[PDB]
């Protein structure tokens, strides 16, 4: 899922992998 | 119209090789399907298929007899030549050419030659 | 020859007449184009049935014929002494395409 | 052609009329996909592949969407959203000679089932589960293709079936094939049917300033359905609208 | 040498006419910010053709002539030529360096941009033609032939880009006059598939299921 500040505020953007632990598949957070 | 006819020497010596041409009109031997073969007939026994040539060059001879029969044929001249190495006085008999069609196994038969081995 | 048939048959005029025809079923399979042919002395046989029953141009109309198993078997309606001649059946065999041994008929 | 090494044609560009087909009836076999062979005669195709082939009058069966079997896994596959007709007869009169008519051949195994709908010419050895044999015939190490070896004396399954196969599209490019029916003026205003190269509705046609590129041959609404065709004859876009229609 | 490829290579994937709407398609694209490869004059090697290629270059001189298609150099050519062009197919042989059976064919600071895609037997072709490294914007290669039948090399101190084609899905917007105005490549980045799962160009501050995901099975084992 991916979180957005709405596209006219910016292209940043940033994504959610709502149900798994991290390392797997930078900045990374769980 | 669509005939045949029988051509080449009668008398031929058991040594030698009979030779024998059939002319035909009417039709071209390259046409699909089509074939030209031969049929002997000894004086009061049933009729024997000697050899078919088919359109595409395609050969077929009596295993009884393929050792002995060569067929050959010059679609430019519209005939077909036959020849038999080493004529066994028994192959006196009369020969028949004919025009060959799988569903008219033999429809038209040219007019048969004589052939006959002896001196 | 793997085909055989009746030296001769008899029959008069205005009766049908049959002769019979015998395959050898080792190289016969399903004894399809068995023609026959009618042949006078000293002329060439002229085919007059190709397929069972089936006549090819130039059909003489009292000429006819069918087949059974490996049976087959001309037929003529209203015999005449014109038919006085030799007939032979004749079918492919893998080998080779061969003739019946003829049947002499006799039309009384 | 062989069915090993069938052959193809891009029949196009022409007025058909299968009528003299379905009609004639001479043939022995006649069956159809996503069309009816009556219908076939009031429709227009981009583009119509013909194929022809030989096959045992029994591996007809395998010409159809999804078989299996050594014809349709090795020959002539067919895909499962084929459209198209296939038809066969029995050529016996034509395709036998006394001895085996041995012109005629099939690849009788591969490593691996066809492409729906490719040809594979083809002709190494079939290499064994052994060392390969290096065009050394030997253990599994097989020549691919067998011929049938058509002759009379030989039962009706077996004699050997010619077949076309007629396979076509309907893509956006313009028909290049159609049936022989007429067409008419154009009554451009009121409800009428329409039959734009086989497009078939319901509608008012009218002028449009669709201002379409030449290779646009349709125009859509948003919902997906037509909205606008050119008039094959005229070249112009005209505009369709759905009839008066509402609720009483 | 390289370049990005930025947007360039959208083209009019099947010209149904569509109008002041958005509408989706997938098939053989160029991938948006793909690495065009860029080439110069000053030899000209056979590249492979994978699935398809974008083409462009800027020589005002017309000096690239045409094409050569096929392996072994059966083959398809495509020229240029006076007031024409023309197509051909044989196993033609012919030099690796060349400049200036069946299936004849003829027909007829600008930068001229190809795309050749082979699909079930159709070899069809896309092009434009616009005034001048790959100058970033936008515009659609319009279709021009459909004419049907692995490796390829251009025929001839000029240069020019190829870009591959690869499977992708595309979001198209058509403007007003059914020009497509813009496209996002669905592929490119989670924004780019968020635009695509939303079906606009714009989104709204927000948080949004972009698709599932699982792990691929790495492995198969039998008892
Ligand atoms: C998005 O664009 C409009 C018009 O440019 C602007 O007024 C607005 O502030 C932008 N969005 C946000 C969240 O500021
Ligand atoms: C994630 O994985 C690491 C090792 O792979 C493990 O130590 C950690 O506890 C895991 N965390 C969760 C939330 O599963
Ligand atoms: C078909 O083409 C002919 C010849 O150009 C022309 O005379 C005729 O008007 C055309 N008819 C239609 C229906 O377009
Ligand atoms: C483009 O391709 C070359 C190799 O083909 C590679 O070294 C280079 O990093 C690529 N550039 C980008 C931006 O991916
Ligand atoms: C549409 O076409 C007209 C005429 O060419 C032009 O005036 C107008 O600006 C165009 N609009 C767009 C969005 O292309």
């Amino acid at each position: 899922s991916v979180i957005t500040p709405g596209t006219n505020t910016s292209n940043q953007v940033a994504v959610l992998y709502q149900d798994v632990n991290c390392t797997e598949v930078s900045n990374v957070f769980q | 119209q669509i005939t045949l006819k029988e051509s080449g020497p009668t008398l031929v010596k058991p040594t030698q090789t009979l030779t024998l041409t059939c002319t035909f009109s009417g039709f071209s031997l390259s046409t699909s399907g089509v074939g030209v073969g031969w049929i002997r007939q000894p004086p009061g026994k049933a009729l024997e298929w000697l050899a078919l040539i088919y359109w595409d060059d395609d050969k077929r001879y009596s295993p009884s007899l393929k050792s002995r029969l060569t067929i050959t044929k010059d679609t430019s001249k519209n005939q077909v030549v036959l020849t038999m190495t080493n004529m066994d006085p028994v192959d006196t008999a009369t020969y028949y050419c004919a025009h060959h069609k799988i569903e008219r196994i033999f429809d038209y038969w040219g007019q048969g030659t004589l052939v006959t081995v002896s001196s | 020859s793997a085909l055989a048939q009746p030296a001769s048959v008899s029959g008069s005029p205005g009766q049908s007449i049959t002769i019979s025809c015998t395959g050898t079923s080792s190289d016969v399979g399903a004894y399809n184009y068995v023609s026959w042919y009618q042949q006078h002395p000293g002329k060439a046989p002229k085919l007059m049935i190709y397929d069972v029953s089936k006549r090819p141009s130039g059909v003489s109309n009292r000429f006819s014929g069918s087949k059974s198993g490996n049976t087959a078997s001309l037929t003529i309606s209203g015999l005449q002494a014109e038919d006085e001649a030799d007939y032979y059946c004749s079918s492919y065999t893998t080998s080779s395409t061969v003739f019946g041994g003829g049947t002499k008929l006799t039309v009384l | 052609a062989s069915v090993y090494a069938w052959n193809r044609k891009r029949i196009s560009n022409c007025v058909a009329d299968y009528s003299v087909l379905y009609n004639s009836a001479s043939f022995s076999t006649f069956k159809c996909y996503g069309v009816s062979p009556t219908k076939l005669n009031d429709l227009c195709f981009t583009n119509v592949y013909a194929d022809s082939f030989v096959i045992r009058g029994d591996e007809v069966r395998q010409i159809a969407p999804g078989q299996t079997g050594k014809i349709a896994d090795y020959n002539y596959k067919l895909p499962d959203d084929f459209t198209g007709c296939v038809i066969a007869w029995n050529s016996n009169n034509l395709d036998s000679k006394v001895g085996g008519n041995y012109n005629y051949l099939y690849r009788l195994f591969r490593k691996s089932n066809l492409k729906p709908f490719e040809r594979d010419i083809s002709t190494e050895i079939y290499q064994a589960g052994s060392t390969p044999c290096n065009g050394v015939e030997g253990f599994n190490c097989y020549f691919p293709l067998q011929s049938y070896g058509f002759q009379p004396t030989n039962g009706v399954g077996y004699q050997p079936y010619r077949v076309v196969v007629l396979s076509f599209e309907l893509l956006h490019a313009p028909a290049t094939v159609c049936g022989p029916k007429k067409s008419t003026n154009l009554v451009k205003n009121k409800c009428v049917n329409f039959n734009f190269n086989g497009l078939t509705g319901t509608g008012v046609l009218t002028e449009s300033n669709k201002k379409f590129l030449p290779f646009q041959q349709f125009g859509r609404d948003i919902a997906d359905t037509t909205d606008a065709v050119r008039d094959p004859q005229t070249l112009e876009i005209l505009d369709i609208t759905p009839c008066s229609f509402g609720g009483v | 040498a390289y370049t990005n490829s930025f947007t360039r290579g959208v083209y009019y994937p099947d010209k149904v006419f569509r109008s002041s709407v958005l509408h989706s398609t997938q098939d053989l694209f160029l991938p948006f910010f793909s690495n065009v490869t860029w080439f110069h004059a000053i030899d000209n090697p056979v590249l492979p053709f994978n699935d398809g290629v974008y083409f462009a270059s800027t020589e005002k001189s017309n000096i690239i002539r045409g094409w050569i298609f096929g392996t072994t150099l059966q083959s398809l050519l495509i020229v240029n030529n006076a007031t024409n062009v023309v197509i051909k197919v044989c196993e033609f042989q012919f030099c690796n360096d060349p400049f200036l059976c069946t299936f004849e064919y003829v027909s007829q600071k600008n930068l001229r941009e190809f795309v050749f895609k082979n699909i079930d037997g159709y070899f069809k072709i896309y092009s434009k033609h616009t005034p001048i490294d790959l100058p970033q914007g936008f515009s659609a290669l319009e279709p021009l032939v459909d004419l049907p039948i692995t490796r390829f090399q251009t025929l001839l101190a000029a240069a020019y880009y190829v870009g591959y084609l690869q499977p992708r899905t595309f979001l198209l917007k058509y403007n007003e006059n059914g020009t497509i105005t813009d496209a996002v490549d669905c592929a490119l980045d989670p924004l780019s598939e968020t635009k695509c799962t939303l079906k606009s160009f714009t989104v709204e501050k927000g948080i949004y299921q972009t698709s599932n995901f699982r792990v691929q099975p790495t492995e198969s084992i039998v008892r």
